[PDB]
């Protein structure tokens, strides 16, 4: 759970 | 005073014990340094100092006189050994021990093994390390499995890396081997010297040091998919007196791959100096640098698993989801200074400073989501991640011998400190550009590059890490040795998110080793590690989870032959974890607390398995590195995790040097096998969980080399001889990644 926003 | 002596030839240790009686002196010696050696005959009325030197003739053993007692010592680099087995390891406790003396799982890949099989970066090395499974995330990012856990602990001459978040990869996973002597993987729970870290294993990298005689080589290479390589190594004394020594190495590599519109070029530099202040004091200063610059980088796999409406996608191994302009840049550089002093009582202290930079510059663009569409169209998710980590480390330790009951023991006492700072920018608030592409089938990565706009999220994280440690090895019998040790840590992290603070954390080290023969020895150990949870891992009450902690219970037997030219080991392990961050669908189905939407649960997990490996000389000129590993890891409900890591695995790599008139030829090879693995994935369009399985598969490589001139040599490596089509990743964001097709790499080395 690395704080990145992919599609989300 | 002159004493009268009479001591005939016998096993060295008996003659030392009898020397004390015949000289009225106390004798302190390590039985393991002495079991191999044998005492020469002495007869006459002699001075004690003169008599002891005559006794120890032809052994090269030091004698240090202090008080009314005397101490005896009978004392690493893998470069130019011809061996696939290590000499001595100081990774576990700092105490310089043999594999058989160490009560832990530990695996070493040697300079010779690296040279022989042309392993140029850390990835290649792991893909050849017995108990390790290499899976992919995307083109410029991989994962190393060990005993059911991902490896987050990367050390460089003992100094741990603080750039730990793989969401922002910055070099750890693609370090070039040109500057290192060897790479050791210490398995289990390695808290004692690592401090704060994760479970599974620890990767420690040892840097090359300057020689005292001139030595240098140039190696040029070429491989499949326009893959070029160049390296140069130069070493030796720089003054006439030889009080200074240096070493400089430069390497450059540019290549493509079986995947479309993708290339990578790496540039590395390294320089190290040694200074002799007095006969017992040495200063070392050094600097290094590497730069990974790709183009056509992929993100979240290589291609999506399902199309617009589910079904199943079928694409060639050459397909790459990444845009032309997509790049995951990762650059590393270090500046360090070491200083060791030898003290009068056989004691030696060391001080090492470290300054390290881990940075990234990743403008990314790839097709992700359930694509293609029924009209052969798709969409691209484009984001940008840039950042940099500056990390300053101080570590000092002292190590030497001490007596208790007429026995010689050795101790280690140290302290460390670390100050690091991670700053980062993230862009996903794009100034509206077109996501879509016309063609999915014939995608060559052709799409425009967007205006990134203003930063979406800022990261600004400061981390202090303190440590204080002590370890003892008790010499309670010739056959028996007991380790008692431990380490206390203070982990603190300040920044934008709330402060994480752990004071007075404790990590124990307990170990024993018993000797059965001059060959086999049994051992048991108890080890531990913890890692404070990241900000977003919170429970239903918006409270942070307690640090992820685990223990390693190990028992097994080790072997040694040809005084250390061969080692065998068979071990049984068991890892108990607590505070494992998992889902909690109970809350996630119907949230209650307005301060959090996605919450976590801290649960327990348990790996239970065993391991068997062998390395070194099998016959005069016949070297081996091989292992078998079996593992099963479960939840606390009772379900399997890390199912993508196979339960059974077998690795074997060998080489033979020819005899007679053809002692200029060398032939080698490798064979890698793993058992079935699987991932449980969710099909979104069709609203179901589906199972994806990879069958058991073999991986064979072959090798041949000739010593042409006397200085000039040539080699060939062929990886994946049988062109096995197989996968290296499934469940990672509903994506997939193929494994490397047939491989070739040719080489030429000069040696000045
Ligand atoms: C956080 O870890 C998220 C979600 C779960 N998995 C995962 C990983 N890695 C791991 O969980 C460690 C074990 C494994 O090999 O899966 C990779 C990570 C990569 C990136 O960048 C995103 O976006 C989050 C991914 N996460
Ligand atoms: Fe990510």
């Amino acid at each position: 759970x690395r704080x990145k926003k992919k599609t989300t | 005073q002159e004493v009268e002596f009479d001591i005939p030839p016998q096993a060295l240790g008996s003659a030392l014990q009898e020397f004390g009686r015949q000289a009225d002196i106390q004798v302190l010696y390590r039985p393991e340094e002495v079991r191999n050696k044998r005492s020469s005959a002495i007869k006459g009325k002699l001075e004690p100092n003169q008599a002891i030197t005559e006794l120890l003739r032809g052994t090269g053993a030091s004698v240090d006189f202090q008080g009314n007692a005397i101490t005896i010592s009978v004392a690493t680099i893998t470069e130019d050994s011809g061996s696939y087995t290590p000499g001595t390891i100081a990774t576990a406790t700092r105490l310089v021990l043999t594999p058989r003396e160490t009560p832990q799982s530990i695996t070493v890949v040697t300079r010779q093994n690296m040279d022989d099989f042309g392993l140029n970066n850390i990835d290649d090395v792991m893909r050849h390390t017995p108990g390790i499974t290499v899976s992919a995330y995307d083109t410029d990012r991989n994962n190393y499995y060990a005993r059911g856990f991902s490896i987050n602990n990367f050390q460089y001459d003992g100094i741990p890396s603080t750039a730990r978040n793989v969401g922002y990869s910055a070099g750890n996973t693609l370090s070039d081997m040109a500057i290192y002597d060897r790479v050791e993987v210490l398995k289990g729970a390695t808290g004692l010297l690592t401090g704060a870290g994760s479970l599974g294993a620890t990767i420690n990298l040892i840097r090359k040091k300057p020689t005292h005689e001139f030595k240098g080589h140039v190696e040029l290479g070429a491989g499949s998919w326009d893959n070029y390589r160049s390296e140069l190594d130069v070493s030796g004394p720089l003054t006439e007196s030889g009080n200074v020594r240096g070493r400089a190495v430069a390497a450059y590599q540019d290549k493509h791959s079986f995947m479309d519109h993708y290339e990578r070029k790496t540039s590395v530099y390294y320089g190290i100096l040694e200074f002799d202040l007095n006969p017992d004091t040495m200063l070392t200063v050094g600097a290094d640098y590497q730069d990974n610059d790709p183009k056509g980088s992929g993100w979240s796999g290589s291609f999506p698993l399902f199309d617009s409406q589910g079904n199943r996608n079928d694409v060639s191994r050459s397909f790459n989801n990444g845009a032309k302009w997509s790049s995951w840049e990762q650059y590393t550089r270090t500046v360090f200074a070491n200083l060791e002093h030898n003290f009068a009582n056989g004691w030696v202290g060391k001080v090492q400073l470290d300054h390290k930079i881990n940075g990234y510059h990743a403008p990314l663009g790839a097709i992700m989501g359930d694509w293609p569409a029924p009209d052969n169209s798709a969409k691209i998710v484009a984001q940008k991640y840039t950042g940099e980590t500056k990390s300053n480390s101080l570590d000092i330790y002292l190590t030497g011998p001490f007596q208790f009951l007429g026995r010689e023991h050795e101790l280690v006492v140290g302290t460390s400190a670390s100050f690091s700072h991670w700053e980062g920018k993230s862009y996903w608030n794009l100034r509206n550009y077109d996501n879509t592409t016309d063609d999915f089938i014939n995608w060559d990565g052709d799409i425009g590059k967007p205006d990134w706009g203003t930063p979406s999220q800022y990261i600004d994280d400061k981390t202090r890490q303190l440590g204080s440690y002590m370890t003892a090895r008790f010499n309670v019998t010739d056959d028996l040795n007991l380790f008692l040790g431990g380490r206390v840590v203070d982990y603190r992290v300040t920044g934008l998110n709330p402060t994480i603070r752990e004071s007075g954390r404790f990590i124990p080290y307990v170990g024993a080793v018993y000797d059965l023969n001059d060959t086999y020895s049994v051992y048991a150990s108890y080890t531990d590690i913890f890692m404070p949870q990241d900000s977003w891992y919170r429970d239903s009450s918006n409270k942070l989870l307690e640090p992820d902690e685990g223990q390693n219970y190990e028992i097994g037997i080790k072997g040694e032959y040809l005084d250390g030219r061969l080692n065998t080991s068979l071990a049984y392990f068991e890892i108990h974890e607590e505070n494992r961050a998992e889902e909690d669908a109970l809350y996630n189905s119907k949230p209650t607390n307005p301060a959090i939407t996605y919450a976590y649960k801290g649960i327990k997990a348990k790996t239970k398995g065993y391991e068997a490996e062998i390395s070194g000389e099998l016959a005069p000129g016949w070297q081996v590195q091989a292992g078998y590993t079996h593992k099963i890891i479960r939840d606390d409900s009772g379900k399997k995790v890390s199912t993508w890591e196979p339960q059974d695995q077998l690795s074997l790599y060998t080489s033979y040097k020819f005899k007679g008139a053809l002692d200029k030829l060398t032939v080698g090879g490798g064979a890698r096998w793993q058992g079935k693995s699987w991932q449980m994935v969710y099909n979104n369009p069709r609203s179901r969980w589906e199972k994806f399985s990879q069958e058991d598969y073999w991986l064979v490589d072959l090798m041949a080399r000739y010593q042409i001139t006397d200085k000039l040599s040539a080699s060939v490596n062929v990886n994946n001889v049988f062109d096995k089509t197989y996968y290296t990743n499934i469940g990672f964001y509903t994506s997939a990644s193929y494994g490397d097709p047939r491989n070739l790499m040719f080489s030429t080395r000069w040696d000045f």
